[PDB]
């Protein structure tokens, strides 16, 4: 959701990003980059991370040629599926609207009750 | 009251002693969570306070730390004395098991302190190093020259208007400290290190680095010898100086530990645990029982993992070759549990401020009782194959020994200490962590410290630590991996997927970071190598104003040339390997 | 007044609430309903201490410390176990309805509320049932609306109907169903609604603008800078992000702006994103276009106007000190004009001479709540200087605070002041061409042209005084109305006259100071205050310089053949056509600007000059305040291609240029110490701010927060080499966190606000003496002139009445917050807010000419006819037609100005 | 593609010529001979690699070397430290051609953590490097990866075959990076296992 906790829980700032909106009004990033050079694989932004999106996987194959190359963008993060998490979304727990998911539709949450009802 | 409770200890024996000998009004005790006395004493008596507590009738034996500290910049100092800097001297008597802190302030321009060196002679480097990274000058110093830093270096970086971050690099000046590094070999003057007696016309001048192809580090000794015979010797250190405190004072409260856990590389969980429990000190928290026998398992893991480290390391020193191909096999082992639990090998960065960062992996007790199982026939096979034979044995025993005297005049802590006689302990005499619900036992030595006894006393702290894992694994509470503290950072992960406050605390924590109200807090651990410390001090803020923090491998190398004088190169070489150092621990 | 906090005694007024006391001693009370400027109102019941009866009392009951007097030997407890309960209860109860939804909320880093949860210590739920929800309103293009994270701590309406005198927003339904908003959806109609996004401690209100492209409070850039877009000379932070401005906030000014902006200086920073801005020096070579680097722009502008025969300037009152002044050092004084017309700069001289001649005190824009009594002539300030409107709101309401006092009520307790205080109010009497949005707060609306305002004005002076010129042919309705003006200003303890240059007539200004006169000769403590059109004019008319009708007619003589135009579109200012032939005959055309400007194509050099948020400077406010702006953000840092510097930079390198043909940019100080050892009158600006050499202890002040995050990415997709720090010779800022920013620090210039556990604007609690009063070492900015030990005389130049003519309609100017400052308008946000531009008739005219509401006229000026959709106005009087100043094609200039040949389309 | 030192080119690869250059570089790459050099934590996983649990023997890459003559890889394992710099510079110039470099750990690559005074950002600020490893400390089985790639990169470089016949340019392969290679399998991943178990 582009929530900017991990690129600030990062102790080497190796994470940077940018939050764009959907038109329904879905928080994501426009951009996501990790410099995986700088990065110390300490998991502080997994820990940081409030929807389970950025995950440290069992994966230790990264070695590269050029040090320009290990600048991995959103394209080269985002994977197919939940990962380690198979089943949490944040966006079932919020009380923000996007689509799919009205006013009142989330978790623990009563339908709006407008100031115009007729009850007291 | 509790264990993190602000004292000022004005109950202990030493402040009404020193209110009878020098009077009321000499001195100021200041309230910490530190655990030990707090006194700010003038400037002009502090050689006499130091005398006077070297002369107690259970005296004062060593100086556990020195340094300085910049308080311009400190908006919390209620209660204290003016000072635009500080310079503070923990002291040790192992006799009362006690600890004091003496303070003395100093003035921006009048930056001079008279040298603790006659009293106590760590303060050589402990003053050196003072000088290098705050400025202040400690007068009647037999040589006064920057430590850490290149003797060419402009400025001190401990001081609060000293930028931290790494200046842009220049290839000018990599060629000029390359043509300083080729033109030492031939202007080499032996009076700006503190020699005497420069060419008898028979003292023959070596290197030793300054790279080192070992792990403990690379660093430089230059040697003076007579014909094998070392004469003089004085070390180059720094080589490996990574801004460490100056970091501390960079990051937030909990996006350091990473940090910490580089410390002693060798360690890990061992390096967390005196910073965390420093920090939940200045949180207020106390962790429960759960949170305690984790930290105590995997602290002995890391303890087992540095020692069989160590262990091979010396025998191949020695110059058998295999046992450390098997010492790494059973690394792996633990390596094996340790990857299972935290994730990582080396720096698991695991223990967090009020607790762990997650519960224990379901099927943890099985690998520790394979490696529980694997151990004990590895480590009699290590002993029988090499430690037992004769030619180890000739080229370890009676080489570079010193008793108690030298050892508690030059702060030796861990092995070193305890191979000496004295039973001295951290997890005994001090304990933490819920170290006194384990039954174990601490090995001493019979009076000299040598390489083989302090060899053997690490083999037999390894079982000791075997022990205290099988008690773990036979113990377990079924509890919380983390306090219920509103400082316990970060929260339990679930409450903070489905709770607001939670949510809110959460983003709090590891945003802007955990604010840690205005104290100071101290914490000593027996590390893998010796005592290791942290000394944090808060101004209220969500990072760190001071981490200070005392490693024993500065202490050990610093011991180097009084133990080493009048001996072989190779016995050098051997005593190098018997120290159990390793050069980030050093430097910070 | 004596108190006891948990044991320790302290000093405090004993006027003050205990909240207020507390907090201006250190200490940590957790507050959600009070704020500095709205009083107590005791809602939330957040700040609950444990107050005792007496020294020897141990039970105590628990008081609102908002509600409760600071009274002499208090006892109180903030400590207390039950209190600390109780606020952790009032926390946990706001936190059983609230969303989910910090990670998408804007408020997050910067929320109120998410730092008194964890100062209360509270994080374990155990509510578990439903949270209840609302629905969301749009309000505008400025204000986000997300009632779900509602507290119910009143203070949005507090703030925009109590303290803004706003009618759009309201409170209603009932008891856990408060909803928070207007009765429909609709853009919210207060020129000071922006204001909201810090009033309100949650995420209800989001700055919508800065939601576009948004990110957290640690990850911004901050600078301590001035509002660019009028006069009046608001402290701002602009903060930034990945190169673009990103929001502006309030910066607390105890003297001038303390917690507010407008909306126009909020909102119309949208002009420093646009991607046509020039970014390096282009020169054009026939009809192509080549882009040199800053040393090349340098040696070839040098040798062309070495080459020249007279080179002049045209400076801006956009531009600052610095600049205009490097600007009359390059071309000469005697060749230097200020860019404003001749009528206009005869206006601004004649203000100028009255604030720093006229021998009556200026206030600051804090003074003016307190007069009361206030006549505004002329100026529609609202529009124009809308800052002056709030203050004289409070102003207003300081009638209430008078009757309170006289009833022993406190004068933080809001809602018995205002209960007291039912109706009444301090008189306030205002004059304009047509209604103001001060009419629903002044006793009396005086719609009449600018002429007339001005014979109003002659005439109240001389009722106030027989040796001021007397206006015959007053008619005996409006002699009655002017007698109820002049007993409302002589019974006054302090009034205060208000005009401007923005009525575009020199007999306004003339009849304001004869006012001002007459009462300071009565003995009264009067205060006059001139509202000037741009942020730095009163600078540029203290520099002084020929207007810029001299300036056109040296280049259509052709005596001067090569003209540097600094800062300045020049159409606002004059014809267009003329400018256009002025320049086009010019055979050398400099402009330095950050703007794409519409005389860059007839220009043969554009220097890419810095905006405000990419330059330091000194502007000049109307009330004769020089302040310091600092550079937010290196613009080279990003993209390492962009040219772009500070205009007295670029002037003071090309005079370098000029005369040693070597390149030397400049230091800030340096320009500094040249303005005011060359112009006396500016020597204050030299006080404004300490110079580059202030250090905190020997570190300068950081421009970033202490969490500033990405530091090893940010750039990464460019390379994954870190580039350098960007180095400030410029100032005592460094461009990084490795700097000062403490609340304790001895400084006056402070980028941001933010202490330990104060995350929110609340901090600036912490960055002053007491809250609500000064910065802790004194407000920046120091004032240029002192009163005069003598005033003025009386001018006897009273104006004959307004007769219509035949043929010819005179222009009233109709100013707007959202058109009529240029910069502003050029921001993409403002054209939402875009009014459509009617022209005003009045009903006569309009049935005379046969036209209706809605039709569209055609109009002549300057031989160019134009056509606009008419509006019916019924307070224009009739001879009039009503302009909406600034916009699209209408320049300020044609104010009071007269316009031939309207006809229906 | 390729690089040229002595320029982007092109393959400049007689067919006994092209083979005897193969078995040339089949030579060089079965036979790495790195440098015993410590610098920090990072070494200690380099010499895990070395040990028996995993034997980067195997490899032919065992062989330690204390002189720097007698060595072709430089695996810069550790923090650069700006004391430690010109050191590090002076045994890489008492390397012999060919000499390949290995940057081990986010300290040898950027910096790392380390963003403070007393720390160089990286060794490429002043060595060449051929091969990076991310990872705080990479494990030596990535070690063993990033040898593999050295292996891969040096079979396809051409070097001069004698110093007094032919060209005497030294051509480096452009080869692919890494990330885009496994871009195809690593965005594919849709569950992974949870890490409550073991
Ligand atoms: C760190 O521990 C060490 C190693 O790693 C296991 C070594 O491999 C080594 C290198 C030694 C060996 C591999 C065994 C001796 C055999 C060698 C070097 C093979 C060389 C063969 C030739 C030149 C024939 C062509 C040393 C010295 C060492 O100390
Ligand atoms: S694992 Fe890497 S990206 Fe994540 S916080 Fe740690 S250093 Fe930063
Ligand atoms: S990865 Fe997680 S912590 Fe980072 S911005 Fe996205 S949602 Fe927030
Ligand atoms: S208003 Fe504050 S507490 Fe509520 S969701 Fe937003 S950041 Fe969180
Ligand atoms: S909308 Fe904001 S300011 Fe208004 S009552 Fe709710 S929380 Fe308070
Ligand atoms: S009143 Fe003027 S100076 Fe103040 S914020 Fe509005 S436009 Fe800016
Ligand atoms: S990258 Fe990490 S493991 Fe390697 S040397 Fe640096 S701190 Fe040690
Ligand atoms: S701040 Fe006092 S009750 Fe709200
Ligand atoms: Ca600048």
């Amino acid at each position: 959701v582009a929530c900017n906790l991990c690129a600030v829980a990062c102790p080497v700032g190796c994470i940077s990003l940018q939050k764009a909106e959907t038109k329904d009004g879905r928080w994501y990033p426009e951009f996501f980059r990790i410099n995986f050079s700088r990065c110390i694989f300490c998991g502080l932004c997994e820990e940081a991370c409030p929807t389970t999106a950025i995950q440290l996987t069992p994966d230790f194959e990264m070695g590269e040629y050029k040090r320009q190359d290990l600048v991995y963008e959103k394209e080269d993060l985002l994977i197919s599926g939940p990962g380690k998490y198979p089943e949490y979304n944040f966006y079932r727990m919020a009380g923000m609207a996007i689509d799919g998911k009205d006013k009142g539709e989330a978790e623990n949450e009563a339908k709006p009750i407008d100031v115009k009802s007729l009850l007291p | 009251e509790p264990a993190w409770q602000t004292r000022d200890h004005l109950d202990d024996p030493v402040i009404g002693e020193l209110r009878n000998r020098f009077g009321p009004d000499a001195f100021t005790v200041q309230a910490t969570r530190t655990g030990v006395p707090v006194v700010w004493i003038k400037r002009e008596q502090l050689l006499e306070v130091g005398d006077f507590l070297k002369k107690l009738p259970k005296p004062y034996v060593m100086l556990f730390d020195l340094h300085g500290m910049d308080e311009r910049l400190r908006t919390h100092r209620e209660g204290l004395p003016a000072a635009d800097f500080s310079v503070f001297y923990h002291l040790i008597s192992i006799d009362r098991n006690r600890d004091i802190m003496l303070k003395v302030a100093l003035a921006e321009n009048d930056l001079h302190v008279p040298t603790f060196t006659k009293l106590f002679p760590n303060a050589n480097w402990y003053e050196r190093e003072t000088w290098d990274l705050f400025g202040i000058t400690f007068d009647g110093h037999p040589n006064l020259r920057r430590i850490m830093m290149p003797q060419t270096w402009k400025g001190h970086p401990l001081r609060k208007d000293y930028p931290a971050r790494a200046t842009e690099f220049s290839p000018f000046e990599l060629t000029k400290a390359k043509q300083d590094l080729e033109m030492e070999a031939l202007t080499f003057k032996p009076e700006e290190w503190g020699m005497k007696r420069g060419t008898n016309e028979d003292f023959m001048f070596l290197n030793l680095g300054p790279n080192h192809p070992s792990a403990h580090g690379a660093f430089r000794i230059v040697l003076q010898l007579d014909g094998e015979e070392i004469v003089d010797c004085v070390p180059d250190i720094g080589y490996h100086h990574r801004g460490a405190e100056k970091m501390g004072e960079r990051q937030s409260w909990h996006s350091y530990i990473p940090y910490t856990d580089r410390i002693e590389y060798l360690g890990g969980c061992v390096n967390e645990m005196p910073y965390v429990l420093a920090v939940e000190k200045l949180a207020g928290i106390t962790v429960p029982d759960r949170v305690n026998v984790i930290r105590v398992m995997l602290s002995e893991l890391f303890r087992i993992n540095s020692h069989l480290l160590y262990i091979s390391t010396f025998i191949q020193d020695v110059g058998a070759m295999t046992p450390v191909f098997f010492a790494f096999t059973d690394r792996q082992k633990i390596y094996d549990l340790v990857e299972a639990i935290t994730g990582f090998r080396m720096h698991p960065a695991w223990f967090r401020i009020g607790g762990v960062a997650h519960d224990l992996p379901r099927g943890w007790d099985r690998l520790l009782r394979e490696f529980l199982d694997w151990m004990p026939k590895r480590l009699a096979s290590y002993e029988k194959a090499a430690l037992q034979n004769t030619i180890l044995k000739g080229r370890s025993q009676g080489v570079a020994a010193y008793g108690a005297k030298e050892a508690l005049e030059w702060g030796t802590t861990g092995a070193g200490l305890r191979a000496t006689g004295i039973d001295f302990d951290v997890r005994k005499a001090r304990p933490y962590s819920g170290y006194e619900n384990f039954d174990f036992e601490i090995p001493v030595g019979g009076g000299v410290s040598d390489c083989y006894t302090r060899v053997m006393l690490k083999v037999e702290e390894l079982r000791q630590s075997l022990r205290i894992l099988e008690q773990c694994l036979n113990n377990m509470p079924e509890g919380p991996f983390k306090a219920d503290h509103p400082l316990t950072t970060p929260p339990p992960k679930e409450r903070t997927l489905q709770h607001i406050e939670t949510l809110i605390t959460h983003f709090l924590q590891v945003s802007w970071g955990p604010v840690m109200p205005a104290n100071e807090s101290f914490q000593m651990i027996e590390a893998t190598k010796g005592i290791n410390s942290y000394y944090l001090t808060s101004d209220g803020s969500t990072m760190s104003y001071r981490t200070r923090i005392r490693t024993p491998s500065y202490a050990h190398l610093q011991q180097i040339p009084a133990a080493i004088r009048g001996s072989l190169v190779s016995d050098l070489i051997v005593y190098l390997g018997s120290i159990d150092f390793v050069m980030s621990d050093v430097d910070r | 007044a004596t108190i006891h906090v948990d044991g320790k005694e302290y000093e405090v007024n004993g006027a003050d609430n205990l909240l207020e006391a507390c907090l201006s001693l250190g200490l940590d009370i957790p507050y959600f309903c009070w704020h500095p400027a709205l009083g107590s109102v005791g809602a939330c019941r957040q700040c609950a201490v444990k107050q005792y009866q007496n020294a020897e009392d141990t039970r105590g009951r628990l008081v609102m410390s908002c509600m409760t007097p600071a009274s002499d030997g208090t006892f109180i407890s903030i400590d207390d176990e039950e209190a600390k309960q109780f606020r952790e209860s009032v926390v946990e109860w706001l936190m059983t309805n609230h969303p989910h939804d910090c990670p998408v909320c804007e408020e997050g880093g910067n929320c109120h509320l998410q730092d008194m949860t964890v100062m209360t210590g509270h994080s374990f739920r155990r509510y578990r049932f439903t949270k209840r929800t609302h629905r969301n309103q749009d309000l505008g293009p400025f204000i986000s609306h997300e009632m779900n994270r509602c507290i119910a701590c009143y203070r949005c309406v507090r703030y925009y109907k109590d303290y803004a005198g706003g009618t759009d927003l309201g409170v209603y339904g009932a008891h856990d169903n408060v909803y928070f908003g207007r009765p429909e959806d609709g853009t919210l109609e207060s020129e000071f609604s922006g204001n909201l996004v810090e009033i309100c401690p949650t995420g209800v209100f989001t700055d919508k603008t800065h939601s576009e492209r948004y990110n957290r409070k640690w990850d911004m850039q901050f600078a301590p800078s001035i509002c660019q877009q009028c006069s009046i000379g608001c402290n701002i932070s602009p903060g930034e992000r990945y190169g673009e401005l990103r929001r502006i906030e309030n910066r607390y000014n105890g003297t001038v702006n303390h917690y507010f902006l407008c909306d126009r200086g909020r909102f119309g920073y949208g002009y420093v994103n646009l991607k046509d801005r020039p970014r390096q020096p282009v020169q054009r070579r026939g009809d192509d276009f080549i882009t040199l680097n800053a040393e090349q722009a340098m040696q070839g502008a040098a040798d062309i106007l070495r080459q020249s025969k007279k080179v002049i300037g045209i400076g801006s009152p956009r531009a600052s000190v610095e600049s205009n002044f490097a600007l009359r050092e390059l071309v000469g004084e005697e060749n230097f004009y200020t860019g404003i017309a001749h009528g206009e700069q005869e206006r601004l001289q004649l203000a100028l001479k009255v604030l720093r001649e006229g021998g009556i005190y200026t206030p600051a824009l804090r003074e003016i709540e307190s007069y009361d009594a206030v006549l505004v002539l002329g100026e529609d300030v609202t529009q124009t200087g809308a800052r002056v409107a709030l203050a004289v709101r409070q102003a207003v309401k300081g009638k209430a605070r008078e009757m309170a006092a006289a009833q022993k009520v406190a004068d933080w307790q809001i809602a018995a002041i205002l209960n007291i205080g039912q109706r009444a109010k301090h008189p306030l009497f205002v004059t304009n061409v047509d209604d103001t949005r001060l009419d629903d707060i002044a006793a009396w609306t005086y719609r009449a042209p600018v002429e007339d305002q001005a014979r109003l004005g002659f005439a109240i002076a001389h009722a106030l005084d027989n040796s001021a010129p007397a206006v015959d042919g007053i008619e005996p309705e409006l002699q009655s109305k002017i007698d109820v003006i002049v007993q409302a200003l002589a019974g006054a303890k302090k009034p205060l006259i208000i005009s401007g240059t923005n009525a575009g007539s020199l007999e306004v200004i003339q009849a304001a100071a004869n006012v001002a006169k007459a009462l300071k000769g009565r003995g009264a403590d009067v205060g006059i205050t001139m509202i000037a059109r741009s942020v730095n004019s009163m600078g540029l008319g203290i520099m002084g310089g020929g207007s810029l009708e001299e300036a056109l007619t040296e280049l259509e003589t052709g005596r001067a053949d090569a003209v540097v135009v600094l800062e300045n579109d020049l159409h606002r200012h004059a014809s267009a056509t003329r400018v256009n032939a002025a320049l086009a005959k010019a055979p050398l055309v400099m402009v330095v600007d950050h703007q794409r400007t519409a005389i860059m194509e007839n220009a043969h050099l554009v220097l890419s000059a810095a905006s405000f948020a990419e330059s330091d400077g000194t502007v000049i406010n109307n009330e004769g305040r020089a302040q310091r702006f600092f550079q937010v953000y290196d613009p080279a840092y990003y993209d390492s291609k962009t040219v772009m510097l500070e205009s007295w930079r670029w002037l003071h390198s090309l005079h370098s240029t000029l005369l040693s043909r070597e390149v030397d940019w400049t230091q800030l100080d340096h320009v500094i110490d040249a303005v005011v050892a060359k112009i006396p009158e500016l020597a204050g600006i030299k006080d404004a701010a300490p110079d580059a050499t202030f250090r905190i202890r020997g570190q300068k002040l950081a421009r970033e927060p202490h969490r500033y995050s990405g530091r090893t990415a940010m750039r990464a997709n460019i390379s994954v080499h870190e580039p350098r720090q960007p180095q400030d010779i410029d100032t005592m800022f460094t461009f990084s966190m490795e700097g000062n920013n403490q609340p304790t620090a001895h400084r006056s210039q402070v980028p941001f606000a933010w202490a330990p556990g104060w995350n929110s604007p609340q901090a600036w609690n912490k960055f002053q003496d007491e809250v609500g009063g000064k910065l802790r070492f004194g407000d920046p900015g120091v004032r240029l002139f002192e009163t005069s030990e003598n005033g003025l005389d009386y001018f006897t130049s009273v104006p004959a009445r307004f007769q219509p003519q035949d043929g010819k309609w005179r222009i009233a100017p109709y100013y707007h917050l959202f058109g009529s400052d240029e910069l502003s308008q050029r921001a993409p946000v403002f054209q939402s807010r875009m009014p459509q531009p009617y022209i005003k008739l009045n009903p006569a005219d309009a049935a005379k000419l046969g036209v209706n509401a809605g039709t569209r006229v055609s109009f002549s000026y300057d031989g160019n006819t134009v056509t606009l959709p008419v509006e019916i106005a019924e307070g224009l009087t009739a001879g009039q037609v009503g302009l909406p100043m600034g916009m699209s094609g209408i320049a300020p200039v044609l104010a009071g100005a007269h316009l031939e040949d309207l006809k229906e389309a | 593609d390729y690089t040229l030192t002595r320029e982007i080119v092109t393959d400049p690869l007689n067919v006994f010529m092209g083979k005897l250059n193969d078995m040339v570089n089949w030579g060089r790459k079965n036979s790495i001979w790195p440098y015993n050099f410590g610098l920090s934590c990072c070494y200690v996983e380099m010499v895990t690699s070395f040990t028996a649990v995993h034997d980067v023997a195997r490899f032919g890459a065992e062989v330690l070397r204390a002189s720097p003559r007698q060595a072709d890889l430089m695996v810069v394992a550790g923090t650069c430290f700006t004391k430690m710099a010109p050191v590090i510079q002076r045994l890489y110039d008492q390397m012999l051609e060919p000499k390949w470099v290995i940057s081990m750990g986010a300290c040898a690559n950027s910096g790392g953590m380390y963003d403070i005074y007393s720390v160089v950002q990286g060794v490429d600020k002043f060595i060449p490097v051929d091969v990076y490893i991310p990872g705080c400390p990479p494990r030596p089985e990535a070690y063993m990866q990033a040898l593999m790639l050295l292996q891969e990169s040096i079979g396809k470089e051409r070097r001069p075959l004698s110093w007094v016949v032919g060209d005497q340019g030294v051509y480096r392969a452009n080869m692919q990076s890494e990330r885009e290679r496994k871009r195809g399998e690593r965005i594919a991943v849709t569950n992974l296992r949870t890490p409550d178990e073991i």
